[PDB]
């Protein structure tokens, strides 16, 4: 019987596993889309952060 | 935010990190001519990516004592890969332009420069010094190239017109403590649907520093200035076989 309240909300016993990331179908290579110019300010996709 | 930036246009692109937005010069794009403004009957071209992309000419080195330097468009690019074949190879021509000027220091230097846009920048000469003799400026001085030419007398900027007045015109600063690039963007300016690439230049391109660099001995005192651009919208029209000049 539990009746302390750090034992009634405790999360000990999960052993179901967290996954961050799930497995998608991929039978073909990517397709690649339609691309023009753009020119602003805010927005870099080019700068990174190994 | 709007301190990062990334141009990119056709197959090149240009990423920076002490942006200070983008002027739009005139408050507008560059567009294509109409069909009620226009007034030859051919069709004209239009390369799109293989012209529209990012040229670098050169680099400058800027000095404690450097008075300044001026660009001719399009001069610059007569001669410079698919735009300048195709600037040789017709009668007209038509676009705008995308200028970016790099120059990065450290944190321990300092100094400001004046990037501005003049149209129809006609250079004057001394005319001799005491003013009675008729001189014209020379070829190296009206059309200096992709290399460049360096101004005589700064406070005039070689034509009697006073420097103070140069901000009417689009412009930005690079101000060492604030920012490390500059970014202005021109509309096709003529009062001509076309024109010559080869016999007209549209504007000319101005950087004078107005607070002299300074540093601490030990530091690195080799600090270049680049300018790249790239033509947007560009169209050309009465194609025959190329001519040199």
């Amino acid at each position: 019987g539990d009746r302390v309240a750090d034992v009634i909300e405790s999360s000990i016993g999960d052993s179901v596993s967290r996954a961050l990331t799930r497995a998608l179908p991929a039978p073909t290579g990517q397709d690649t889309q339609v691309s023009s110019h753009r020119l602003d300010t805010g927005k870099v996709p080019a700068l990174q952060a190994a | 935010s709007d301190r990062v930036a990334q141009l990119t246009i056709g197959n090149s692109t240009i990423t920076t990190q002490e942006a200070a937005n983008i002027i739009v010069g005139y408050g507008e794009w560059p567009s294509y001519c109409s069909d009620s403004d226009a007034t030859a009957v051919d069709k004209p071209t239009r390369p799109d990516v293989s012209v529209n992309r990012f040229y670098t000419l050169d680099t400058k080195l800027w000095e404690k004592s450097s008075k300044g330097w001026y660009w001719k468009f399009p001069d610059v690019l007569t001669e410079t890969g698919v735009f300048g074949q195709n600037a040789q190879f017709h009668y007209l021509y038509r676009s705008g332009f995308c200028i970016h000027v790099q120059c990065n220091a450290s944190k321990f230097h300092q100094g400001a420069l004046l990037v501005a846009v003049l149209p129809e920048y006609v250079i004057g000469s001394v005319a001799g010094g005491t003013g009675t003799e008729d001189t014209h400026p020379p070829y190296k001085q009206t059309q200096p190239g992709a290399d460049g030419f360096e101004l005589q007398h700064p406070y005039v900027l070689d034509a009697g017109i006073p420097i103070s007045q140069l901000t009417v015109c689009p412009h930005q600063w690079i101000n060492l403590r604030t920012n490390n690039c500059a970014t202005i963007i021109v509309p096709y300016i003529n009062a001509l649907p076309f024109d010559s690439a080869l016999n007209h230049c549209n504007f000319g391109l101005l950087v004078v520093p107005i607070s002299p660099l300074d540093y601490d001995q030990g530091a690195t005192p080799v600090i270049p200035i680049t300018i790249t651009l790239a033509p947007m919208c560009s169209e050309f029209a009465g194609l025959r076989q190329a001519v040199t000049q």
